[PDB]
RNA sequence: ACCGCUGAAAGCAUCUAAGCGGGAAACCUUCUCCAAGAUCAGGUUUCUCACCCACUUGGUGGGAUAAGGCCCCCCGCAGA
RNA sequence: CUCGAUGUCGGCUCGUCGCAUCCUGGGGCUGGAGCAGGUCCCAAGGGUUGGGCUGUUCGCCCAUUAAAGCGGCACGCGAGC
């Protein structure tokens, strides 16, 4: 959640984005990439942000 | 004033207002003054 | 303009006035002070004036304290206290090096006198706080000067803070307000002050003008 | 209806809005004012004062009639200035000037002196008649209320300060 | 093993927060999150991470008009009848820095480590602070949209 | 508590909704006293302002001093 | 709850808090002329006596007082009496 808000997204829509994009990395390693490799964590936010729907407040 | 939880006008020219968050009756007759308390 | 001087309680005597009434007086020797230091609000944050009083030998004042009298051009004294002023008009009358005598006070003026009261040792609750104590007879068992109860019961399960109990009494800073200046003897440095003054004979005494008059 | 009238300018030599701030000057002196920012104050054809607002709120309709008369007590506060005419009733009661002050003999063991504040002129026309004059309607009315309450209301004899032509109530007495 | 910070890993910076038209709640949250280090991905709950926070213009903070009148600040001295109370409005007259500081310390954890976190907080009533030897970057309240 | 001033919503009126006053042994200052262990441990000043050895050379461990203090000693109206 | 013990009335000593105020302080109304009051509103800073009778609490009485307030705290307080 701390690393996602640096990359202007919440934890909330990041987990929706990685489930929508089919990225099965768990939270143990997603909080380990966020420290040792911040560039690859930015590359994961852009995958999560793209798979997120256009209006997240619209019904399914 | 009269201090009762039930205030209401007594004569023709009693007026019932609400100043400072409390119901009161102002009138020209001084014994018709009332406020809620 | 609050005035102020340091002196010594020389003890009590009595004097008669113009209507032939007896006047109990305390003799304060408002001795010749000197200034040695001024507190300004730009340097010190507040406004006051030091006062130095008492003849001492220069071999008894140590090296850190001698250097403070050296910066003011004053021979070292025994006592040293400040007269706290108001913020306005600090020291347009006080100069470092100025000698202050007993005749800054007039006859018929009023003064506040502050000193250190007499030591009473470990005192009991009857002497210290004016308790009554229990009775002397009708069966009372070994509680004649004992305090009694010190609180309630299981509510609250404690003693409240500031409960008056036995302990040491005296040696306090005491101010006595609105004392009449019966006579100032400029020949001797002696103020005749109506009434009592806190302390033993020989003790240091600060004499300020009264605010309540 | 109040607020639904554009304020004229009788003389008003500088009736000028300077950024949510209105001023006035005429034969008498000047006054200042600042209107609350939702309420809009504007100009007529000849520069006379027009008051507008956003429409139909509980809190905007009340401030609109408010700020109307508060502007028209500046353009009237200078030209046709405000006086209250006050009358001393009671046997032995009188009022005199001592400078610009105003001393009262109201049955006490001391004379009550009323210091005239800034922008307020006291003047008598009789030993039991006087006027409080000035430019600001609130500041004249506040001083005339202080002078009014200098004695307790007496229903039995009616002694004390009043306003002119007012009808205090009376009780039957003994 | 997951990352645990050593002694000698934390880099502390300096922030200044202008308090001119900020409500007292939003500012105390953002100052408490910045003193603890909730925004850094190396956050550990037993480690004093986080940065230095300077709060200038503490007299200007947006407090409601009825909160200045009616909200109370209570202190007890341990003596019977020692309940001394002021209002928020008359503390903003005397010590407006103490009002801002009290709102932040209620939002920190109740432990020994928050006593070393509150030593990095400086609150000043005016627009001027003496810490120009450091370079406090200005901090504005951001809300990451969702 | 109460008494108002100006003033709408609500063409009048209204102590109130914008705003401004009066007002008590209660509250806060002012009076007296404690008070920087107030760990945010403050301020203004003055004094000393100096050696020597060993070492695994360490914000090391000793030794000897300065200003200063303490114990001893003569006492106190200071005091278990 | 407590029976492998939680000492019960009054007084004494020392208290501390509440306000539903007895006095002192500020008000509204009055069938308030004045002086005295009646009733309500605000107000807990300080004050609030000595005796006779009774184990008494309470109560009555005597002489005063600005007044002789009402309650809570294991019907406060027996490792204090
Ligand atoms: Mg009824
Ligand atoms: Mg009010
Ligand atoms: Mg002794
Ligand atoms: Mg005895
Ligand atoms: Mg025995
Ligand atoms: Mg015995
Ligand atoms: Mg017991
Ligand atoms: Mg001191
Ligand atoms: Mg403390
Ligand atoms: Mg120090
Ligand atoms: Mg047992
Ligand atoms: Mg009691
Ligand atoms: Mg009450
Ligand atoms: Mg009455
Ligand atoms: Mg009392
Ligand atoms: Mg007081
Ligand atoms: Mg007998
Ligand atoms: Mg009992
Ligand atoms: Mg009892
Ligand atoms: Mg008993
Ligand atoms: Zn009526």
């Amino acid at each position: 959640n701390a690393a996602a808000r640096l990359n202007d997204i919440t934890y909330n829509r990041l987990i929706q984005g990685l489930k929508a994009a089919g990225v099965e990395v768990d939270r143990k390693n997603l909080a380990d990439i966020a420290i040792s490799d911040p560039a690859a964590f930015t590359a994961l936010v852009d995958v999560a942000r793209a798979a997120l729907p256009e209006d997240v407040n619209a019904p399914s | 004033v009269k201090v009762n939880p039930s205030v209401k006008p007594i004569c023709d020219k009693c007026r019932l207002i609400r100043r400072h968050g409390r119901v009161m009756v102002i009138c020209s007759d001084p014994r018709h003054k009332q406020r809620q308390g | 303009a609050r005035k102020g001087i340091l002196g010594t309680k020389l003890g009590m005597t009595q004097v008669f006035d113009e209507s032939n009434r007896v006047v109990p007086v305390t003799v304060v020797k408002a001795g010749p002070n000197v200034v040695t230091r001024i507190r300004t609000p730009e340097r010190d944050g507040y406004s006051a004036v030091q006062l130095a009083y008492g003849e001492i030998s220069p071999r008894k004042v140590n090296k850190p304290l001698t250097g403070q009298y050296t910066a003011a051009g004053v021979n070292p004294r025994r006592y040293l206290a400040e007269l706290r002023l108001d913020d306005s008009d600090a020291a347009t009358e006080y100069q470092v090096g100025q000698e202050l005598t007993a005749e800054i006070f007039a006859d018929g003026s009023y003064v506040d006198v502050t000193g250190t009261s007499k030591g009473k040792g470990f005192a009991g609750t009857m002497k210290r706080h004016g308790f009554r104590g229990q009775g002397a007879s009708h069966g009372a068992q070994a509680v004649h000067r004992r305090p009694g109860s010190i609180g309630g019961c299981a509510t609250p399960a404690r003693v409240f803070k500031g409960t008056r109990m036995a302990g040491r009494m005296g040696n306090d800073r005491v101010t006595v307000l609105n004392l009449l200046v019966h006579k100032v003897d400029a020949e001797n440095g002696v103020l005749l002050i109506k009434g009592a003054v806190p302390g033993r004979t020989g003790g240091l005494v600060m004499v300020r003008s009264a605010i309540k008059r | 209806r109040i607020g639904k009238q554009p304020i004229p300018v009788p003389a008003g030599v500088d009736v000028t809005i300077e950024g949510q701030s209105i001023s006035v000057k005429g034969p008498k002196g000047t006054l200042g004012l600042t209107v609350a920012e939702p309420i809009k104050v504007a100009r007529n054809d000849d520069g006379a004062i027009v008051v507008t607002r956003p429409d139909d709120e509980r809190r905007n309709r009340s401030l609109h009639g408010l700020s109307r008369t508060l502007v028209s007590n500046l353009v009237t506060g200078v030209t046709q200035g405000y006086t209250t005419k006050m009358e001393i009733f009671g046997v032995g009661y009188r009022v005199q000037l001592k400078g610009s002050n105003l001393e009262f003999a109201l049955g006490y063991s001391h004379p009550v002196v009323i210091e005239a504040p800034e922008g307020i002129t006291f003047a008598v026309q009789a030993p039991t008649k006087f006027t409080v004059s000035g430019i600001d309607k609130q500041k004249v009315g506040q001083i005339a209320a202080n002078i009014r309450r200098l004695r307790r209301p007496d229903p039995y004899k009616g002694k004390g300060v009043r306003y002119e032509g007012e009808q205090i109530r009376r009780k039957v007495g003994k | 093993p997951t990352y645990a910070p050593k002694a000698g890993d934390t880099t502390r910076s300096w922030y200044v927060i202008d308090a001119t038209d900020v409500v007292l709640g939003r500012l105390a949250v953002a100052a408490a999150n910045l003193l603890r280090g909730k925004h850094k991905p190396t956050f550990a709950p037993n480690v004093d991470g986080g940065d230095f926070v300077i709060v200038i213009n503490a007299d200007k903070v947006a407090i409601s008009g009825d909160k200045l009148q009616h909200k109370m600040v209570y202190r007890h001295s341990g003596y019977p009848g020692g309940l001394h109370k002021r209002t928020i409005g008359e503390l903003m007259q005397r010590h407006p820095d103490r009002v801002v500081e009290k709102a932040i310390l209620g939002m920190l954890p109740k432990n020994r480590l928050s006593r070393q976190i509150q030593r990095k907080l400086r609150v000043y009533a005016g627009p001027e602070h003496p810490h120009s030897a450091q370079q406090p970057v200005p901090y504005e309240l951001k809300q990451v949209a969702q």
